[PDB]
């Protein structure tokens, strides 16, 4: 499958949000540090077995 | 007790030659004294003063420290840059926010700032701005806070405002307002004895604080801080902290975690429900009884809080240990 | 043991092949849901350490 | 390669950490070693430090 | 807002006349003003007979 560009990542909490806007990019301007998120992507892979 | 001579040492003379530039005389001293007080006053001065300072500035129309504005010469870091020697002198508080409006052309100093009862500005000559155009009008809103060293912006990561919009430009602050400070032994003439010294105190400062309440407060550490040096106890720290928790850490978060709506969250702010160790044992008929609370908000807090492990109206009467 | 083989064969844990309601419900007697109502309230007893729960993330 | 892209420009300021290698004009090498406050710097009769 | 005090102290005595004492929180620079300060004092300001 293709990779999408999304704000739904995946195991996040409100930090998500709290940087980047309702598309899954961070507002120009923001202020950031090591570990930050400044483009949501996500990419598909099923199976895994667990 | 019953030994010793000694003396004791005086202000005389506040030369101030300017509003920056001060003299402090201490006339009354001997040899050894009048060298070594020296040192300790250069040093508490040069350093652990007080002094106010800026430290946040919101601009509108300016997002990041790295933008520009229609109308003004100067770019917002170099506004920034003139808002660092900004000489202010708060009355009675540790934090006040200025506002700073101007429009038209001209020069933009520190006297276009309203001024405030309790602010005191040494040079309303300032300059802060240079708008160009008839038609550029800026609006800013400065935050002036108390403190003491320096202390800049890269310290603060984040452990202050939670949310802080992004309009809020951080600068950094150099909270002491003493610039330099010189001093001079001298023999003085004291029309007494002859074997007498006069500490001379050449200071220079940026008129945000006068000498008096300057030597005295540096004395005043001075004091405060010899006075650990008289007993001698060895107090040593107690330590052998805990490790032993009773209960998930989890229940140990604010119900702001819990990332819900708002309405739920005021209702959880006004049911004086702050942490969720008192969500995870409230149960639906305490829920259904708060004001603006139906169905939706209820089965908010049931998803959310099902999604995290937890449950609804459990027990676990141990809340909280035990410091 | 009535709880944490239930568990354990149920999601097959430490026994390779993981079996069904019926094949356990058989092994034990009481069928279906007696079985899940066990299995729900082992799930249940895991709501208070916090061992699995930094494990999750 | 395939679909979108994003690029972000951050900008970071940094000040003179102990350990930059700084040099004069002449070859002269140097690098950077504590801090060393304002307070216990060599001064002369002014308060003028270095 | 203010200051903080000195809490860990350690007295080693190498005899009764030889020993070392030692204060750990201290701010910048108050190390040495106090060290100086009280060096000035114990080499000349004190009393004794001789």
């Amino acid at each position: 499958g293709p990779e999408e560009i999304t704000a739904d990542i995946p195991n996040v909490g409100e930090a998500a949000l709290s940087k980047l806007d309702e598309s899954g990019i961070v507002y120009i301007g923001a202020e950031v540090t090591g570990g930050d998120i400044l483009v949501g992507k996500v990419t598909p892979k099923g199976e895994t077995q667990l | 007790g019953s030994v010793t001579e000694f003396l004791k040492p005086r202000l005389v003379d506040i030369e101030q030659v300017s509003s920056t530039h001060a003299k402090v005389t201490l006339e009354p001293l001997e040899r050894g004294f009048g060298h070594t007080l020296g040192n300790a006053l250069r040093r508490i001065l040069l350093s652990s003063m007080p002094g106010c300072a800026v430290t946040e500035v919101e601009i509108d129309g300016v997002l990041h420290e790295y933008s520009t504005k229609e109308g003004v010469q100067e770019d917002i870091l170099e506004i920034l840059l003139n808002l660092k020697g900004l000489a202010v002198r708060v009355q009675g508080k540790d934090e006040v926010i200025l506002t700073l409006n101007k429009s038209g052309i001209g020069p933009v100093t520190a006297a276009d700032i309203t001024h405030d009862g309790d602010v005191e500005i040494v040079k309303p000559q300032h300059v802060i701005c240079h708008l160009t155009d008839e038609n550029a009008s800026i609006s800013m809103r400065i935050k002036v806070q108390r403190g003491r060293g320096y202390v800049p912006a890269s310290t603060r990561i984040h452990s202050e405002e939670d949310e802080r919009p992004i309009g809020r430009l951080l600068v950094d602050a150099c909270y002491s307002p003493v610039e330099r400070i010189a001093y001079n032994v001298e023999a003085a003439r004291v029309e007494q004895r002859t074997d007498l010294d006069k500490l001379v105190i050449e200071m220079e400062t940026n008129g945000t604080i006068d000498p008096e309440e300057a030597i005295r407060r540096a004395a005043t550490i001075l004091a405060e801080q010899l006075e650990a040096f008289v007993d001698l106890r060895d107090v040593r720290q107690p330590e052998v902290k805990e490790e032993k928790p009773e209960f998930d850490p989890i229940l140990l978060r604010p119900v702001d975690d819990l990332e819900l709506t708002v309405r739920s969250a005021n209702c959880l702010k006004a049911e004086a429900i702050h942490y969720i160790g008192d969500l995870v044992q409230r149960t639906e008929v305490e829920l259904l009884k708060t004001p603006n609370l139906g169905k939706k908000s209820l089965t908010e807090i049931k998803d959310v809080l099902a999604s995290r492990g937890l449950s609804l109206g459990m027990r676990l009467e141990n809340w909280p240990p035990a410091s | 043991a009535r709880e944490a083989k239930v568990l354990r064969m149920r999601f097959g844990i430490d026994m390779n092949t993981d079996y069904t309601l019926e094949e356990v419900g058989k092994q034990f007697d009481v069928t279906r849901e007696r079985i899940r109502q066990i299995e729900a309230k082992a799930l249940r007893k895991l709501r208070h350490p916090s061992r699995s729960e930094v494990l999750r993330s | 390669g395939v679909l979108k892209i994003v690029k972000v420009y951050l900008a970071v300021k940094r000040r003179i950490q102990p350990g930059d290698k700084m040099a004069g004009r002449h070859g002269n090498k140097g690098v950077i070693s504590k801090i060393n406050p304002i307070e216990d710097m060599p001064y002369d009769e002014n308060g003028t430090p270095v």
